[PDB]
RNA sequence: UAGGAAGACCGAUAGCGAACAAGUAGCGUGAGCGAAAGUUUGAAAAGUACUUUGGAAAGAGAGUGACAUAGAACCUGAAAUCGUGACAACGACAAUGGAAGUACCUUCAUUUCUCGGCCAGACCCAACCUCGCCGCGCAAUUUCCUUCCG
RNA sequence: AUCGAACCACCUAGUAGCUGGUUCACGUCGAAGUUUCCCUCAGGAUAGCUGGUGCUUGUUAAGAAGUAUUGUGCGGU
RNA sequence: GGAAUGAACCGCUUAGGGAUAUGUGGCGUCAAAACUUGUGGGCUCAUUCUCGAUACGUGAAAAGGGUGUUGGUGGAUAUCCACCGGCCCCGA
RNA sequence: GUGUAGCCCUCCCGAUGUAGACGUGGCGUGGGGGUGAGGACGAAGCCGAUGGCGCGAGCCUCGGAUGGACCCGCCUCUAGUGCAGAUCUUGGUUGGCGUAGCAAAGAUCUAACGGAAUAUUUUUAAAUGCAACGUUGGAUACUGGAGCGGGGAAGG
RNA sequence: GUUCAUAGCGACGUCGCUUUUUGAUCCUUCGAUGUCGGCUCUUCCUAACCUAGCGCCGCAGAAGACGCUAAGGGUUGGAUUGUUCACCCACUGACAGGGAACGUGAGCUGGGUUUAGACCGUCGUGAGACAGGUUGGUUUUACCCUACUUGGCUGGAGAUUGCGAGUAAAAGAUUAUCCGCGCAAAGCGGAGGCAGUCCGUUUUUUUCUGGGUCUGCCGUUGGGUGGCAUGUGCUUGGCGCU
RNA sequence: UCGAAUCGCCACUUCUCUUAUCCGGUGGGCUGCCCGCCCGGCGCCCAGUACCUUCAUUUUCACAAGAUC
RNA sequence: GUGAGAUUGUGAAGGGAUCUCGCAGGCAUCGUGAGGGAAGUAUGGGGUAGUACGAGAGGAACUCCCAUGCCGUGCCUCUGGUUUCUGGAGUUUGUCGAAGGGCAAGUGCUCCGACGCUAUCGCACGGUGGUUCUCGGCUGAACGCCUCUAAGCCAGAAACCAGUCCCAAGACCGGGUGCCCGU
């Protein structure tokens, strides 16, 4: 971050022009708080770098009010002789799935320090994120797998407001400008899709009589 | 073991720490909030604070024991000349906060400005700005311009205009500082697009206070308060004294914390800084909205009080001088000591009450001396006490 | 008081308090109490003439001597503690410690150099330990199976 | 500069069942806080637990056993 | 070696080292093991010192109540009464 | 042939431990009787990123840009024979630390001279030699005759 | 309790909680953890006196009783006594109860308790005794570490190292190969010619100069305006000029 | 200056929503059966399935002795 | 590659080999706001009103208005306090020969006294929205009656959270801007 002229001109001799390392991106929209956390961790400590979007879509097991007041209680702790040392109660949802996954790490040795190091945890899909590729998800945290249909579940950023964020309406603003470009973007290219579609097809019909048989018989034409 | 008696805490502890302030200038940390039906307008100014004195008026509020009699209030004169804006910012608002898009500068700066640049300004080669002057307005200087307004217009939330103050018009002898001070001001009410329209109109023009406070209006003043060094805690938090037998001196806290916690906590009271700190005291009336004495003379003369006077007091301000320029007048008092710069905000809290809609008429500016007990509201009323003096008599027969 | 003879003894914080101007210096009104300290530089003073800076003390050169880092409380000259040059790095877990590797250093040791006590890989014999695949006995497979009726 | 009996030297290295200390390595074994007596109860003697040195013997059992079987007695929880 | 922690609990008892297999205790992350095992059944929703979850460990709970929900037993009539359990709630 | 660098080769069974007991061709120090060597081509002592050997107490080689005259291996005899602590003894060194302080009795200033203590610059004058000492003249001031006056005893 | 178990109470029995009393024990401390009360100052608890909101009465109004959620804020001045406690006089919305080494002595004070002097009563033959009364009786040290209060100097992204590359940035010959409007559209607009050197595997190749005519500019000259708060900057209209 | 560890990439992926839900959407007939309708990709040794075409002695593993940045 | 150093134990000249460091930022301004702190609280009067209720006696309350107690943040125009401006004047003992002018009495003593500091002993000021508890309701089953409760919804305490207010990037701001240097 920041190359300072240190680096841009020792890539200016050697002629490197970008670089960017191998990264998976994770959208956790209804996934399940401690299920995700517990799989992210364990998967930083291989070795893996993780960005995470939409984290104010995670959800709790239980109503509003319950999760409320066990947040509340947590707020309650300060060290009463000094309240700037004590613990530290971060309000943004990104940043309290950050507690949560420090909190399953060894977080007072430097393996578990460069761990914690890897994961970024934006709020929404942000710009510098939405081109990069593909998303992906846990399915064994998705919460259609996880929670009983009749129980009541809490959202993550519904939460985190009312505690002390305030930037809710913000990321709600920036999110739907998002969808609008992103849909009239993919409703364009509708045409080349179709015809590369339109190119598959009848690309049989030029190819050897004996190469459409073997596709045939693996079930791939 | 509980205490034998209860009494309340001393001081305040939303007002931690006790430090210095990190700058001498007062500033707005927070500016009202934006109401798009308005027009767009300016919400503050620079002005300095040169002493203090008192009036008279009748009070105008029914089911009081004061009603339709009169009251003497004392008064704060802060000296006014007219800012100049030289500069555009736009925010945009962001998940994390809010971030500056870009800046737009004027082409046309005064020396005072260009000032504030530099720590030692005469022996030096005087660079600044030179660059952007000699490119603003090339082709490709226009462009550049355009494409950051569009910006602007485009994804911004909050706009300001960068002013400062003109020190060589304010013309002090006790003032010692002649680079200019720099603040950035709101500007509300309006869309974003009618926002730009009135920056850009206001470019290189000067802004008078006339422009945006009223007569009868209210404000807030932030500035920072006088200090007094490094002070004990009878006077730095008011404690009480010791009995006059106490071994080691009387003027301490006696017990500073239990056995356990074993740490001495926050809420106690020691010794340090006093004075100094920036404070923000809304809810002060404007009384009067002056002007520069060399276009109206007549400043302090009331239609019940029609001696011809201006507003400054006889021998003039004492440790300020002459007040030269416009100036405003504030009921009561506002921190910080002579020459300080202040900075006054259109307020925050509701004005709907009886007390902060009323309207004031002023009946007498009182303009006796501050010096002693002055007895004389003008030079004339002391030359009609005494006759010819033995001075005016020897000036009369070296004439002859 | 004069001589002699010795020692499986002590070896300068030891042996008499005293290897030395020691019952001395010093302490107490007094009766009394009572040390520290090897001059062991060198075979020989040959104990640094002379030039230069400095008020002097001294420093920088020169010279004597096998040795001056043997220069005068001068053989040898330890540890604790400190200065300087080079280097190694290191956040905050007080440091130290144990185990196992690795990165740089080695005025260390041993071996080899046209065969090698070096480093790897595959193969053979014996031994031990596993996996696949195929089966057996028992009335275990009849408190059961299947048809036609009430 | 000393007093519910001054100071100096000597008997005097006074006695202490009480407090503190007690300096190299490896190897083979390895406890007790319980019995009786004592002006005995913060200590001893005495038996028990342990080590060393053995003696007399034996090669399946000599006077073996914190265990069963069979037979035959005892008991008042 | 285990019960997070503990003279005395559980397992096991000790020359210097490899391979294999176990005991007590475990297999979401911290933390080795079901990369969240079963092609096994049920029960439970717990709002302010915050449902419950490793014995010894009184290292915290009683009498008395509740169709909250899920099971039994004994009687009338083709739903009603009485009584007794499990988990959860009040008493706290 | 108990015990050593075990006379050699197979095989079996045990190995922790406070107080305590015992064993060791077990280690180390000063001196005596024997025996065998070493040293001015360098003894003892001292130093070490000098390695090797031993489970260990320890032993031995190496280097000194250290030292300058004595000393050791083995068998035996002998003892004032092995230190981390005793509010241990005697010397030396040490953080705290350029720290706490050097505050009763009122107080000095100026010019000239003296002195090595200056008017010290080679890379206009001030911003590059500070601070402090004695005598004489002048100024200012204190003791205030129960005196920081002038003479004696005791003691020195 | 006018009749009425339960508005409010509630005997005879029985089940608990607390550690703010006093006992029981003897685990830690006898080469010492300064032993009562008051003064000063901060903080915590609720078993709620006042202030907020509700329900109920044997609640007509007024004044009250009881119960629930609630610890955000508040809870006084004096006479006698060393007192804690208690009791009186007044004010008030109210004058609730507790914990913090029975909070707090290198923060104070020293009235009490508890040495040595002395008097009385009772006890003792006596020296003496008494948790009986009375009077007089040294309160030592911070300059160290941490905590707290202010006050400054200065590194650091592999949290000091790697060259170990992740933007809450843009949007394209893989960000190169130009600008403006537009929805990551449809489409619509603007762009000065000549010659040389050195470079050149291509598409009007990549540069460096000289005139070459210049829109937009910087620095000027005066003179006419004109604006601003008025000694200092500008804008209009011509000179040549970079 | 630098010798370094890493070894898929794409203007077809890089939009959204549901899971008691026509899992590609979507109507009809008689409370579950039956009947209709329309519309990730490349990459692994001839730029492409076909004739043709240089691989050495680096002569048995060793960081791919080669690439990307 | 390049530019500086070092190789310091037993003369003095030369060359070599190697090891360390540097090869890029600097100064100055306007802002952001994660996190931490956090504050206002109570009484009386006017009017309602001699009204509502009550046989009488007696006797309310909300909107709105005006003051005050405690606490908090500041200020010095007025009033008070303070004087080593020993400012001006007065006065006692001593002293310079007297007058003038002074001096000593660790500020001789008395009166008045500016600037500054300071006192609820003087003055000024002390805000806005949400989520909910106890509780009260609407629709509505279980249970072809009912029920504020099971699903759902509404109103809502001096409580809680945020805004305003204080500190603020070890919260490492890829926030903006001005000039210098390298490319
Ligand atoms: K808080
Ligand atoms: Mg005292
Ligand atoms: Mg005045
Ligand atoms: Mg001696
Ligand atoms: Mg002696
Ligand atoms: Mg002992
Ligand atoms: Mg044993
Ligand atoms: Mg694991
Ligand atoms: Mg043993
Ligand atoms: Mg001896
Ligand atoms: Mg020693
Ligand atoms: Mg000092
Ligand atoms: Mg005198
Ligand atoms: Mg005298
Ligand atoms: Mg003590
Ligand atoms: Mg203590
Ligand atoms: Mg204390
Ligand atoms: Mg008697
Ligand atoms: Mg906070
Ligand atoms: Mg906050
Ligand atoms: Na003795
Ligand atoms: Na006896
Ligand atoms: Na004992």
């Amino acid at each position: 971050v920041l190359p300072s002229r240190r680096s841009l001109n020792r890539s200016s001799r050697k002629g490197f022009k970008k670089h960017r390392p191998d990264i998976i991106v994770i959208d956790l929209k209804d996934h399940v708080l401690g299920r995700a956390a517990a799989i992210v961790a364990k998967q930083l400590l291989l070795g893996k770098k993780i960005t995470v979007v939409r984290c104010e879509k995670l959800t709790i097991a239980g109503s509003e009010i319950r999760n409320k007041i066990k947040y509340l209680q947590f707020l309650r702790k300060r060290k009463l002789s000094n309240p700037k040392l004590g613990p530290f109660h971060h309000r943004s949802p990104s940043d309290v799935f950050i507690r949560t996954v420090r909190s399953m790490l060894p977080r007072y040795t430097k393996r578990g320090q460069r761990a914690l190091r890897q994961l970024v945890a934006y709020e929404g899909v942000p710009v510098n994120v939405v081109r990069t590729g593909g998303r992906v998800v846990i399915p064994k945290a998705q919460r259609h797998n996880c929670y009983r249909n009749e129980r009541r579940f809490t959202v993550l950023g519904n939460m985190c407001k009312h505690v002390g964020w305030k930037y809710s309406d913000v990321v709600e603003k920036l999110e739907a400008a998002r969808i609008e470009k992103s849909g009239r973007h993919h409703k364009k290219m509708e045409k080349v899709r179709v015809a590369w579609k339109n190119a598959r097809k009848e690309a049989l019909k030029k190819m050897p009589q004996k190469n459409v048989e073997v596709l045939k018989k693996f079930g791939l034409a | 073991s509980h205490c034998k008696f209860e009494h309340p805490r001393h001081g305040h502890l939303g007002f931690l720490p006790r430090k210095r302030s990190r700058q001498i200038r007062g500033r707005a940390r927070s500016f009202p909030k934006d109401d798009p039906s308005q027009k767009p307008h300016l919400t503050s100014f620079m002005v300095y604070k040169a002493g203090m004195t008192h009036i008279v008026r009748d009070v105008d509020r029914p089911g009081s024991k004061v009603n339709k009699k009169e009251v003497v209030e004392p008064v704060t004169i802060l000296e006014a000349p007219p800012m100049v804006v030289v500069g555009i910012v736009g925010y945009r608002q962001t998940p994390v906060g809010h971030k500056t898009i870009g800046t737009v500068w004027a082409h046309h700066t005064s020396v005072e400005f260009r000032r504030r640049f530099y720590k030692n300004w005469k022996q030096s080669a005087q660079l600044a700005f030179t660059k952007r002057k000699q490119f603003a307005r090339t082709t490709e200087g226009r462009l550049a311009e355009a494409r950051t307004l569009k910006a602007f217009e485009k994804k911004a939330d909050i706009i300001r205009v960068v002013a400062h103050t003109q020190l060589r018009k304010l013309r002090n002898n006790r003032v010692g500082v002649k680079k200019a001070h720099v603040s950035e001001i709101q500007i509300n009410g309006g869309t974003i697009a009618q926002k730009i329209e009135l920056a850009k109109s206001l470019l290189e023009k000067e802004v008078r206070i006339d422009s945006v406070f009223q007569q009868s209006e209210a404000c807030d003043v932030c500035a920072v308060t006088k200090g007094h060094g490094f002070t004990g805690v009878v006077k730095r938090w008011g404690v009480a004294c010791l009995p006059r037998k106490t071994h080691r001196g009387l003027r301490k806290v006696a017990c500073i914390g239990a056995w356990h916690p074993s740490r001495v906590m926050y809420t106690v009271a020691r010794a340090g800084q006093h004075g100094y700190h920036h404070r923000t005291h809304l809810n002060k009336k404007i009384y009067q909205l002056g002007r520069a004495v060399s276009m109206e003379p007549n400043q302090a003369t009331t239609a019940y009080d029609l001696t011809a006077k201006t507003i400054t007091p006889m021998g003039g301000f004492v440790g300020y001088g002459t007040v030269r320029n416009d100036y405003v007048m504030l009921k009561g008092s506002v921190a910080g000591p002579r020459r300080r710069v202040i900075t006054l905000r259109r307020p925050m809290a509701p004005q709907t009450s009886r007390k902060l809609t009323e309207k004031i008429t002023l009946k007498f500016i009182d303009t006796s001396s501050k010096i002693g007990h002055g007895r004389f509201q003008t030079k004339k009323e002391k030359s009609q006490w005494y006759g010819p003096l033995k001075k005016d008599r020897i000036r009369r027969e070296e004439r002859l």
